[PDB]
């Protein structure tokens, strides 16, 4: 089999059609299902796979208590075909409390980070064997995308960062070939904080939209050149901003180069992609909390920072129902590259006290050139019934 | 009740061999290890070795590893200890004893190898004198 | 391999007194320690196993205690029949099953 | 692999031999089995697959209560090899409260309908990726076959309807190639109401037998031309009618062009197929409720509407035991195309109050040129023992 | 496919990066997971597989009581892809209370020992069929490696022993081709007692590092010639010895030819491998019990027996947490043969009385030419919560 190149043009997108839903929390109330968070989707040449960071336990289990913790020695990257819920037969592909995965056209690469907060190891596992490893460079939680990496002509790229969650952070882009780290570029351009990037192939390059946990409620952008390893960065122009927390749409502002300094601190992993001068993006409906989820197109929102003209809005999760991380993934069609996204539907602690655990289900949507209607696809578990 | 009946006292010349026997009073031996412990006159106890009557794994202390061998038979319901290439210094009381231990784990070794039941103690004496 | 040291070598106390005997392993034996009584001209008899469980043949006056590297046998209110050699024995999962050199108990009568 | 063409002649059929049974409700009383309804069977080149619309829950679960409603955001299309019961390792192939699936000889097409009753979306998923989508046209419950679609030379056809399914206004036939909708024909001919069609390849065309919920207890027929997208419709002539409710066989009548206007209201999904002038068909044994199931041949029943001469009757489910939807599927043999059918065996609410859930098992039968005996293969769960 | 030859050079190793963790005991507290011990890892051309000797029972089961005994008629060799925990869908590849497995490049060979302690049978199963068998020769617990065998040019080698494993009398090396025993060499050289060998390809030969349960706390070495079936043996020179129990590093000694006669009795399965004159090795952190696990390189430790200069230490399991058997396995990379190891994490009886069962999880590490950080990856189950 040949390496992927993603050289087809981007598909025409009128909005997103419903694709998959795992119903993991509802099935957990009568079933041996894994506790997870920070899910993502990635696809090989034939088939899409759901990934998530397990908490080393099933949900109906004594070990599901205190699974609100971000990092433990027991976290492992789970992998299944998309729509197969994470049951006990699920494969743990690596030890990981932070991860990224992608298929280069020949085999899967997994980037798997684990160990001490102050001295973590990132393992690179390719074609089912450990090929390379790198130590934390800033000794303060080495971390990566929590979504798919992107491979063009066998060169995979992954964004990785280390250092302060609400201060200056040291971000590198690693270029990987068959699991071997072949090059490493420091972040360059005007992005001031860069975390949990959602990346897509935009041949000949890769483009990433990220979380700014310090100064922006507007999202950072990274452009990655695969051929010469050069890096450029900026922020999503649109006056409608994608991060959470953020200011109300009637009062929010944005800048193409700089963090907007509006509700800058904290954030949530999300995505956006260019469609000429327009931008498609998804965000939580609530401006201060991860409730609901909506997608829309902003007219000229990729290049005009004063633009707030939205169109083609869709509610994916209603404003009353819990949301979480979300990320883009790309699927090669017959004639064009389609953009799809997933939403993590987090349930339990700390916001819901009926249960002692924290876990997620997932809902997944794909871009459509056709037509679509309306709905709302929340997690749908009743924590008052599966109550402790 | 299970208790052990030993062979009568033995007299032997140096360089010779002796067979000491230990028979179950209960008509059958369970797999609890039968072990041989000896006592030289006016001295402390010394473990020589042992064998499981059914599973058969035999074991021996370094000071007896060449000179001693153990065998068992459920039909005669008796464990036999053979001590070969005798010396004057091997003049001692030889007690057969039943260990709490009844299985050998390849990895973890022997549980409960304490002697719960003891025989009459066969006095074995080694000398040229008639 | 594991060496068992027992003390005192000889102990003497009057009837009705409380005797204490001590046993030390060269390396920790994790409570796999037994005690034996040997009356003169007879086979030894199990007093204690698992460092504190007393055998069917002995009353509560015989108390075994300790763990790890050091162990003790306490004989409450000494009686005429207690004069015997006492020995400790380790059985910490692998051979050889070494015994202590023994403590002689001598009743200090009138 | 080349696309399927179904160009072999129809097999000689003397009746149907037993093929498969899933035992899902019996197994649910001691294991994690999915709650389902509206099942169907379809086969690729090598294996038959069982499909069903999940209720987003296992049966021994808090979420299995109130699973009588047919549309919720959590329903997903389950897919397994035929005879593998729907355990937690089952794949959810799409978000769907109404669906149809078929294999074109190269890959699976799934037609998946979900969203708001007043504004639903149909997603077309082919070779594991979303290729196309269409919005509800009558804005009143867009819905499809709840059985296999049919593909000839790569062109798949699916019957879809909206509103009260009235004729040319509400019912459309979609022609799909590798997931792309290539054409759409309005319903034409004399079929007045058309829902839940059971379709079979009848090379060079496709033939469908459907449910009339308003006027007929006789079943509608659709003939679909793959080459020119033309549509023709009528009703099954047979004086022994296939719908439920219906009039007693001693008093029932039928018409070849029109609904018979006898117990026209309501219905049940079923099937029939031509054998020259004769018709093979299955129906519930009880005339007013979905109890039992029987199949028989009606002599001249495809062309003579006054004919009630039945022969080759078989009881599949005895008249005392619950049945449900039933549908045809076609299996290519060495020299001929065989016809097979499945029966949904519905258990629980509303008719059984011993339990809080509504779920189904299946039994499956295939046409035989050989000889066969007698039996009855009901669901067989004791709801008095697995009682709430 | 052609047979494996392992002819590539050994990879440069700076230490070990985290690779996989099964979380079996944590998952057992809420699911149907197999009771196991004596695990090992082996890899075919594409994927690594986890193997373990089952106790014929799940952990949450009446049969899990008294599972501390190592030989019963119910023990079976379990096989899964690495990271898939041993759930009920796991394959029992053979009847075995002692085993070894390896893939020759065409198919799996399993060496499976079972039957009476006094008269056991070793079955050779290759390509899914029993090809050969051999009876116990010393009539006192025939046993093998409890880790992968090694195959060069289709000739697999397995170390086997009987009785108290004394030298040339009890230990034999069996040469096997497609499951047929083609040759058998008695152990030769100065290794006095040889059990549970951990073996690695060292082309043109095979090298094994073993357990001495009677004389050495230093480990025995076996060199096996594949071309002429000749055998050579010795002990790991390193003054820092690898067995448990052992003397403190400040007081321990070693010998290249003979057992060191320091804490010789008992042992634990472990591993070491040459890196020129240096030796890489792993051992329990505690000197008298199987608590913690550490790996390090000893400078000149393969050839200088007085050397105690360690470097590149890594804690794999902290000194407070239980470990167990450990073994090497080799993974073929693009340009070199990598060395990887697994650690058995034993929980329950005899040392933990909270539970009635004895079982293990695993953690797995691979050699890296890159860089790594620090951590501790223990079993992590709370037996006070899943308490009897
Ligand atoms: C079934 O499902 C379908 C498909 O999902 C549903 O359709 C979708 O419906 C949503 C509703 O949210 C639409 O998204 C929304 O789009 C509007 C912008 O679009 C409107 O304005 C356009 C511009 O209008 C100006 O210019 C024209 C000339 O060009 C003038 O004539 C006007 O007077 C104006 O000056 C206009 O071009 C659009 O027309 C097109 O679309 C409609 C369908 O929507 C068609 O009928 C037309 O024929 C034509 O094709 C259209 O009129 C945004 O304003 C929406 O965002 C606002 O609203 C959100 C809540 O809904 C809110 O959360 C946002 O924050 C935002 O609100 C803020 O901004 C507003 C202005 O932007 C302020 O007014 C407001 O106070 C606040 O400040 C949203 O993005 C989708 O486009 C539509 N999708 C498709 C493909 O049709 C359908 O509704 C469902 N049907 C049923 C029965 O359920
Ligand atoms: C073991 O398993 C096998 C296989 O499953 C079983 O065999 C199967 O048995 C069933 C019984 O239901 C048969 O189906 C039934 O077929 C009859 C029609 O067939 C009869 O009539 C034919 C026409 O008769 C007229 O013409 C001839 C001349 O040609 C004249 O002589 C007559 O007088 C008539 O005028 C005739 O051709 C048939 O003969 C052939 O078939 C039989 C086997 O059936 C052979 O023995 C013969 O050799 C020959 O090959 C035959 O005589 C239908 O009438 C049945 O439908 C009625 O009954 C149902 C209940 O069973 C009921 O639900 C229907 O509503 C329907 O009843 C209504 O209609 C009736 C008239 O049609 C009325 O009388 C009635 O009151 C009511 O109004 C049904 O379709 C299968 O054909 C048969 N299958 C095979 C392959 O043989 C076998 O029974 C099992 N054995 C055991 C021990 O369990
Ligand atoms: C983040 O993660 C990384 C990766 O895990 C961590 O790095 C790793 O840290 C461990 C710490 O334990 C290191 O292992 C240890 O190595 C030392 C040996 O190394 C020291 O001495 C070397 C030899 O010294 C001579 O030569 C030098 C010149 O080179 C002279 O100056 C000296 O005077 C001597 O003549 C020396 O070469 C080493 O320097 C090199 O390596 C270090 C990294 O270690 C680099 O910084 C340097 O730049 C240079 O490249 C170094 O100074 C061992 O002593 C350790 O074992 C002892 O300690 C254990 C407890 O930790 C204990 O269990 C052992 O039994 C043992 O202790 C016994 O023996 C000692 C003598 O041998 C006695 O001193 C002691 O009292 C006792 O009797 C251990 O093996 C890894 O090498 C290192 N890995 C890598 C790749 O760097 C990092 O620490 C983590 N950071 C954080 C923030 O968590
Ligand atoms: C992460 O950064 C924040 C923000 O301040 C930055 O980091 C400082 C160390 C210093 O270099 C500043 O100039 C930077 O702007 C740190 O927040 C401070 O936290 C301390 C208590 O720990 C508090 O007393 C200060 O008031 C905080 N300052 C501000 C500006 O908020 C934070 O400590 C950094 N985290 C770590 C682990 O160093
Ligand atoms: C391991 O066992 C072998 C086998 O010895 C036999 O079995 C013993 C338990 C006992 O019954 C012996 O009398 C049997 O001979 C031991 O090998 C013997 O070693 C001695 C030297 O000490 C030698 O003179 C004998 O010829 C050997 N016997 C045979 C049959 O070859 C070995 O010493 C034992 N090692 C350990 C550590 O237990
Ligand atoms: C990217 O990859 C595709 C294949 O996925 C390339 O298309 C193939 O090109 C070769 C050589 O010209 C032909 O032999 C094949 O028949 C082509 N296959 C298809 C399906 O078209 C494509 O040329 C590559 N493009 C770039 C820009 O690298
Ligand atoms: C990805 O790989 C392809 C193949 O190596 C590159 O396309 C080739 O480019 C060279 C120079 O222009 C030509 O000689 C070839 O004919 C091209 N092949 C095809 C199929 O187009 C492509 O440039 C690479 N792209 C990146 C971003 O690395
Ligand atoms: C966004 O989410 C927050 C958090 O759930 C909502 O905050 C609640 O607001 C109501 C009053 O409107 C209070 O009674 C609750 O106590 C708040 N909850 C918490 C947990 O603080 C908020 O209403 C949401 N805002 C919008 C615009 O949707
Ligand atoms: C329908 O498909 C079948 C294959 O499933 C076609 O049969 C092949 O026809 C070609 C051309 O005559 C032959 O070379 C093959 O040997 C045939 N294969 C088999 C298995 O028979 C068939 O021609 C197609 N029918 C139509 C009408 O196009
Ligand atoms: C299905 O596909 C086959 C192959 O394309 C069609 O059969 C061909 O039809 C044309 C026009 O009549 C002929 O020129 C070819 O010789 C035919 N080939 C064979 C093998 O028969 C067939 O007509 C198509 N049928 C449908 C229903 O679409
Ligand atoms: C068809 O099914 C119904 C139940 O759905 C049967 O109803 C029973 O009818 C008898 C009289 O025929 C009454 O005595 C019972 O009380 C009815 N039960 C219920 C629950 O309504 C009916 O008998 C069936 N009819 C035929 C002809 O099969
Ligand atoms: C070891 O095995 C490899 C194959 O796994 C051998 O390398 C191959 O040799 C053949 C014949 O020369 C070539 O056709 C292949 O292209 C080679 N493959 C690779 C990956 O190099 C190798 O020669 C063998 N070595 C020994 C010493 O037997
Ligand atoms: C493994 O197999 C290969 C193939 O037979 C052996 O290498 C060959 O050795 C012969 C004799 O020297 C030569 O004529 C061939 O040219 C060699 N082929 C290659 C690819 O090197 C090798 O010696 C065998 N090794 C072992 C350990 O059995
Ligand atoms: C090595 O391991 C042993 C055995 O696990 C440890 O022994 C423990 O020691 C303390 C007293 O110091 C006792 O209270 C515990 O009961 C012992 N544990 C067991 C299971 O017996 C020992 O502390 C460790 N020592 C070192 C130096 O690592
Ligand atoms: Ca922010
Ligand atoms: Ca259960
Ligand atoms: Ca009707
Ligand atoms: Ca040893």
């Amino acid at each position: 089999a040949e390496y992927r190149n993603w050289s087809k043009p981007q598909c025409g997108i009128t909005g997103f059609a419903p694709f998959s839903k795992d119903n993991s929390i509802r099935l957990s109330a009568g079933g041996d299902i894994w506790v997870t968070r920070e899910p993502y989707v990635s696809c090989d040449l034939d088939k899409c796979y759901q990934f998530a960071l397990g908490q080393g336990t099933t949900l109906n289990n004594v070990h599901s208590n205190n699974t609100v913790r971000d990092r433990t020695p027991y976290r492992t990257l789970l992998m299944n075909e998309l729509g197969v819920p994470f049951h006990l037969g699920t494969k743990q592909v690596c030890i990981a409390w932070s991860s990224s995965s992608c298929h280069d056209g020949k085999a899967w690469l997994h980037v798997c980070i684990t160990g001490d907060d102050k001295n973590a190891t990132a393992s690179f596992i390719y074609n089912g064997r450990l090929v390379d490893s790198v130590v934390s460079w800033s000794n303060d939680i080495l971390r990566t995308q929590e979504s798919e990496c992107v491979c063009i002509n066998g060169t995979c790229t992954v964004v990785m960062t280390d250092g302060n969650a609400t201060g200056k952070a040291d971000t590198k882009i690693l270029f990987i070939e068959e699991g071997k780290i072949v090059h490493t570029s420091k972040l360059s351009g005007s992005a001031q904080h860069v975390e949990e990037c959602s990346c897509y192939p935009r041949y000949p390059g890769v483009r990433c939209v990220c979380r700014d946990n310090w100064k922006g409620s507007n999202r950072p952008i990274i452009d990655i050149n695969i051929k010469d390893h050069s890096i450029v960065s900026s922020y999503v122009c649109s006056g409608l901003v994608g991060d959470t927390p953020r200011k109300s749409d009637s009062s929010s502002s944005s800048h193409c180069l700089n963090p907007n300094n509006e509700e800058g601190g904290h954030g949530v992993k999300g995505w956006a992609f260019d469609d000429g001068n327009d931008v498609w993006m998804g965000r939580t409906i609530n401006e201060t909390s991860r409730l609901g989820y909506e997608t829309f197109k902003v007219v000229e929102g990729w290049s005009n920072p004063k633009s707030k003209l939205q169109i083609n809005r869709q509610v994916i999760v209603d404003r009353g129902d819990r949301s979480g991380y979300s990320g883009i993934f790309s699927v090669e069609g017959k004639s064009c590259i389609n953009r799809c996204f997933y939403v993590e539907l987090i349930r339990g602690r700390k916001e819901e006290t009926e249960v002692l655990w924290t876990s997620n289900s997932i809902v997944v949507f794909c871009g459509t050139s056709g037509t679509y209607g309306t709905g709302s696809w929340p997690d749908g578990a009743d924590l008052n019934l599966m109550h402790t | 009740q299970v208790h052990l009946v030993q062979s009568g006292a033995e007299v032997k010349e140096p360089g010779s061999s002796v067979t000491v026997s230990c028979k179950a009073s209960g008509g059958s031996f369970n797999n609890q290890a039968i072990s041989w412990v000896r006592q030289a006159p006016g001295q402390g106890l010394e473990w020589m070795g042992g064998i499981f009557p059914i599973s058969g794994t035999p074991t021996s202390a370094q000071r007896f590893q060449g000179r001693v061998t153990f065998t068992a038979d459920e039909s005669t319901t008796t464990v036999y200890m053979d001590l070969s290439s005798l010396r004057s210094d091997d003049t001692a009381v030889y007690y057969c004893a039943r260990a709490g231990s009844d299985y050998f784990n390849r990895d973890l070794g022997w549980e409960n190898y304490y002697f719960a039941s003891w025989g009459q103690g066969t006095l074995v004496t080694v000398s040229s004198a008639s | 391999e594991i060496v068992m040291t027992q003390s005192p070598a000889t102990l003497s106390l009057s009837s009705g007194e409380r005797a204490t005997l001590s046993c030390r392993a060269s390396r920790s034996v994790s409570s796999n320690l037994a005690w034996y009584q040997q009356k003169p001209g007879q086979a030894p008899r199990l007093l204690i196993y698992d460092a504190s469980t007393r055998a069917t043949g002995f009353s509560a006056r015989f108390a075994g205690s300790g763990s790890g590297t050091e162990f003790t046998l306490t004989i409450s209110s000494l009686q005429s029949e207690d004069s015997a050699i006492y020995y400790c024995q380790q059985y910490n999962n692998w051979p050889p099953w070494t015994f202590g050199q023994g403590t002689k108990v001598e009743i200090k009568r009138t």
